[PDB]
RNA sequence: GCUUGAGUCUCGUAGAGGGGGGUAGAAUUCCAGGUGUAGCGGUGAAAUGCGUAGAGAUCUGGAGGAAUACCGGUGGCGAAGGCGGCCCCCUGGACGAAGACUGACGCUCAGGUGCGAAAGCGUGGGGAGCAAACAGGAUUAGAUACCCUGGUAGUCCACGCC
RNA sequence: AGGACCGAACCGACUAAUGUCGAAAAAUUAGCGGAUGACUUGUGGCUGGGGGUGAAAGGCCAAUCAAACCGGGAGAUAGCU
RNA sequence: GCUCGCCGGAAGACCAAGGGUUCCUGUCCAACGUUAAUCGGGGCAGGGUGAGUCGACCCCUAAGGCGAGGCCGAAAGGCGUAGUCGAUGGGAAACAGGUUAAUAUUCCUGUACUUGGUGUUACUGCGAAGGGGGGACGGAGAAGGCUAUGUUGGCCGGGCGACGGUUGUCCCGGUUUAAGCGUGUAGGCUGGUUUUCCAGGCAAAUCCGGAAAAUCAAGGCUGAGGCGUGAUGACGAGGCACUACGGUGCUGAAGCAACAAAUGCCCUGCUUCCAGGAAAAGCCUCUAAGCAUCAGGUAACAUCAAAUCGUACCCCAAACCGACACAGGUGGUCAGGUAGAGAAUACCAAGGCGCUUGAGAGAACUCGGGUGAAGGAACUAGGCAAAAUGGUGCCGUAACUUCGGGAGAAGGCACGCUGAUAUGUAGGUGAGGUCCCUCGCGGAUGGAGCUGAAAUCAGUCGAAGAUACCAGCUGGCUGCAACUGUUUAUUAAAAACACAGCACUGUGCAAACACGAAAGUGGACGUAUACGGUGUGACGCCUGCCCGGUGCCGGAAGGUUAAU
RNA sequence: AAUUCCUUGUCGGGUAAGUUCCGACCUGCACGAAUGGCGUAAUGAUGGCCAGGCUGUCUCCACCCGAGACUCAGUGAAAU
RNA sequence: CUUUAAUGUUUGAUGUUCUAACGUUGACCCGUAAUCCGGGUUGCGGACAGUGUCUGGUGGGUAGUUUGACUGGGGCGGUC
RNA sequence: CGCGGGGUGGAGCAGCCUGGUAGCUCGUCGGGCUCAUAACCCGAAGGUCGUCGGUUCAAAUCCGGCCCCCGCAACCA
């Protein structure tokens, strides 16, 4: 649920929380725990590729079963578990048999629910299992991009696709961005829509609030000079120039989709 | 203030020493060099 | 104490009363393709606009949001505002029937509390149609009006406020 | 609980005096700012010259930066002194 | 040597780093020391660094590096898999005392511990580059139980004291003791045990995990400190004995209690919140291919081995970094008494020092400071500098506001000492006695001793009771920026940048974008509630009109249109 | 006005006296709605102004305490 | 010569389908305890994609340079 | 000081460029419609083209002096 702070301290007075009693108050499972090391938005070459990372708080990484190989093994969620590394609240199911693992959990998932994936399962939320079988209408999540690739699609906080049409083998997923996008009835579809659906309000309300996030400042280009930017320069605030990138090329409304294989799958762009 | 050479030898022998010259095209070169023009104290050493 | 005030119980009645979760058909807009061809839309008249890049007309399919034709009536319900396609679940009020029971428990009611169309406001979605503001075209002495083509907020849904 | 308050160590460097061939190739003294945070610091690695890095000053990259140092083109060229 | 003065959370005592004999002794004084110098971190010669338990080496990983093949690239070379390296991390084991001119947890005395080889005896199935458990982990906050340590008292020893008093509530010094072993507490964690079964753990599995039952209620893991023991031992103040007169030899009483109490230990705890907090090995355990009169494993005992390297000295500085014996800079640990909230500060203990030029003079003037009649910013660019306010408890506290603040607003009152309430109260700790017991480090009860605020009343001293150091100037109006923060290291700290928030826009993941000739990586082991770029910069009320120029997006019928 | 050249614009307050400051008038040389506009509690080693307090800043400097300066002995530079 | 119908023939421009080039940063197995990679199965796309050569376009992201003289100092104006 | 543009019936604006011919709207006058005004309909008049001079077949126009108005510039220490 989501709570607003009370003004006691500057930086405190715009701080909202997205507090969840459900979440389980301990440390995870560990034989599912491997380090996650920092990169600092470096390669290989050491180079700064990507800016605006570094810093951050030190997480590890946990391993999430996007798969759901293990068919017709029914599994019984233990607890909401939370983690760093996404934006989706976990679950950590118990198989049948005797096997713990990491799903993300839906919205409608208490503690205790029955789950089995597989291509014979019912239709409930939480359970896999591949698009030739689901109801036209439904929504899913998780969405398997190629057959046995694991999932690709919606897997952040209240994130959902549609499943719209089914063109004999393709079948026409309606996307999060309002994208018309097609895909083989092979591919595995996890039921129902990602919880932690209040995500977007969760304001930081403060500087620091980003900085242990993994965010590091932004400097616009309206204030370096011109050696190091496109823009900057001039004796105060002169932008005059087509907006553009620190390497040129102009944004701001400028396509840069280029693949071009991909073009077949493409039924209705992003409007 | 704090002049420009604070020392630690591990970091001296990681940087210009034997291995960290031989090790690469372009170390071989400077010992070759070295030997050329020979200077006793080739690199860094005890 | 009593009972003709009031209230409670037993059996039923009619209903857009309210809240929550689902579904159906018509139509409009847009998209896709085919058929096919020079005008379509609009008005007192005209124009802006759309259209030979192939519209409108027409057939099939699909995606959508919103309102519920005929039934429908100075008909019905609730204290009022107000509320109607249908289905399920929860739930309120009023009235009739033949009796019993408690025995004036009552009527109103400043301050106070609650509910309270539309519009408007904050956060998050949605956005067909309609449509503040706005622009353009006319009418006009002038038209920041009435008329016409588009059209943002809003109108719709959830949680609060006024 | 707090990028909370007063205030040492620790870090920083606003005012003034001294210093300016200094004790010191930016320090001292008397007062200052932060001090549970975007904090500070040790050890060890990674990113390099039209490149690196930058809470962005054209600042920093070994007392040197609108383009470091070393060596080679090279005794560059100089209508100038 | 006797006084004086200074630091004393350092100017003290120890390490890492870094230097490299600067350490110690004798001797010498030209050169070095900003002066002299029989002195010295200077010259010469000699001596000194002793380890199974400290650290490195070694076993095992992180960041990251090198990299068989391999992929890729004119060559050089780049990246990277198996591996192998790489601590600042994890992993076995020692403490007290004595001794030297200089070294000692290393040598000696005493008492212990750990990892393995070999062999003997008694038993038993062992066995992986494979699995599981463990190792194994965040910030902050408060509490409880202790110790280091300190004070007092008792006791022991010495003194009874160069100007008045001091056999007494007097003075001074001492009152030290570990590792290990046993006991296994305060406290913390967790329901044990047995039988059956199973698509789980790349194969297997008796171990882990899961799913059904039975029986009983506890068992177990972990754990500072205390008490014994170590220890009729060492040490121990002061005497007794010889002086090369530096010190050595010998001897040696008391050696307990109470209270106060850490940031140290239990605690690598518990609670709470969020930004959700290494890896692998040693160790334990289960088995595979196999090997089974074996080999190995467990326990006990005997014996042997524990190698190589550093170890001196300095280590907040005359030895490191600054050309210097340079007012600067340098990470970690221990850290006492009184006052005090305190590691601030003042004066001292331990210990270490007076800074390597001095002696007179007491002019101008310069710097570091004190005081200053009357006035009180008239100074001046400007209250810059100084001055001043300054602590604690309580009283009291505005405009305005996001209802948190503003605020410690402003402005006031009492502050010493003595006696009394009380031969030191409330409170804290807490022995002896009494009782019980599932008998130990127990619980109730009990209250001496020890210890000690604060409030009130009364009396008294000075001009002044926060008397020193220490320790806010306050308020009114208003510009900019929200706020903390960052920046021109060495003239600019700000209104500049950052900032959470908001918007636009690009990106459907072999994603955009970016480094890179390429491969490969980052983005992200994330995926539209996500990521990149641009702009503005909390919040509140809002955010108008224009598509001519330019860029950008969409659609292509026509004209023009390169190569071929 | 961090913007107004002209200009010390005009009026009012503050002062004995106010080219700066505060609140208004609009004659906006040449403000303006994310190169955001107008306000805003709190904060600021921030800009300007005012009052109280307190003082050697000053009217106008006087005395005194120390480190140099001066003299003697030893060592012994520098820019030019 | 023009309008033109059928056949043969010649190539161009599109549509649809297929699998063998190729891609496969999909799944599985082996080399091999190895998420690089190679080979082999199978599925999905598909003569696209991508690369090379030639070529039109955009292009201060990037590089090498230009940016006159006279002038009662230069600039501006004017002139040559 | 200099450079560019402009001055057209009563007013605001075309036309000049590349010379012979002056147009648009409002306003004005007269009439009509209405009871009267406006609006509206019909018809018509009105321009030394700032001033002077030169050049030309011909000057609103090309060139030059002057007056007025508008804009820029009037800068570097």
């Amino acid at each position: 649920a989501v709570v607003k702070c009370k003004p006691t301290s500057p930086g405190r007075r715009h701080v909202v929380k997205v507090v969840n009693p459900e979440l389980h108050k301990g440390k995870p499972f560990a034989p599912l725990l491997e380090k996650n090391s920092k990169s600092g938005g470096r390669n290989n070459n050491g180079r700064i590729t990507t800016r605006h990372i570094g810093g951050g708080h030190k997480q590890a990484y946990r391993i999430v079963d996007f798969k759901r190989n293990k068919d017709g093994i029914p599994a019984v969620v233990e607890r909401l578990e939370y983690d760093p590394n996404r934006s989706a609240n976990i679950a950590l199911v118990l198989y049948k048999d005797g096997e713990r693992r990491y799903i993300l959990a839906p919205k409608g998932l208490k503690a205790g629910d029955q789950i089995q994936s597989g291509v014979d399962a019912a239709i409930k939320p939480g359970n896999t299992l591949p698009m030739r079988n689901i109801p036209v209408g439904s929504t899913v999540h998780n969405v398997e991009m190629k057959p046995g690739k694991g999932g690709q699609l919606a897997r952040s906080a209240g994130t959902y696709v549609q499943i719209v049409a089914r063109d004999g083998a393709y079948v026409t997923l309606r996307l999060r961005s309002g994208e018309m996008r097609k895909v083989e009835a092979d591919c595995r579809a996890t039921l129902g829509e990602v919880g932690n659906a209040e995500h977007m309000l969760r304001v930081l309300g403060k500087a620091g609030a980003a900085r242990w996030r993994g965010v590091r400042p932004t400097v616009r280009g309206t204030a370096m000079n011109p050696v190091d930017h496109p823009h900057g320069g001039g004796e105060g605030r002169n932008f005059g120039k087509h907006p553009v990138t620190p390497w040129g090329v102009q944004t701001k409304g400028k396509k840069t989709r280029s693949n071009k294989r991909t073009d077949k799958f493409i039924v209705r762009r992003r409007s | 203030m704090k002049r420009t050479f604070q020392p630690s030898v591990l970091k001296r022998n990681r940087s210009h020493g034997f291995r960290a010259r031989m090790a690469t095209k372009n170390g071989r070169q400077v010992l070759a060099r070295r030997r050329a023009k020979g200077r006793a104290r080739l690199t860094v050493s005890k």
